[PDB]
């Protein structure tokens, strides 16, 4: 492949994607749908 | 990488996938 081809990194690391799924999940468990409509 | 020319005339340069031995200076991933 090493002849003109390159792969760029994603903007969010898999550690940062897992911090988002954690925050969505922790909001969902502690506050229901309310964190989608406003403050948790 | 540009602040916008209306903001400032400075720039930073990224050499994509290049180790800094080959080119402030900083090794990003
Ligand atoms: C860059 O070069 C240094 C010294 O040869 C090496 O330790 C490092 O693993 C290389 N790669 C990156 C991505 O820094």
């Amino acid at each position: 492949k090493f002849n003109g081809l390159t792969v760029l990194p994603p903007l969010l690391t898999d550690e940062m994607i897992a911090q988002y799924t954690s925050a969505l999940l922790a909001g969902t468990i502690t506050s229901g749908w309310t964190f989608g409509a406003g403050a948790a | 990488i540009t602040p916008g020319t209306n903001t400032s005339n400075q720039v930073a340069v990224l050499y994509q996938g290049v180790n800094c031995t080959e080119v402030n200076v900083f090794q990003t991933r």
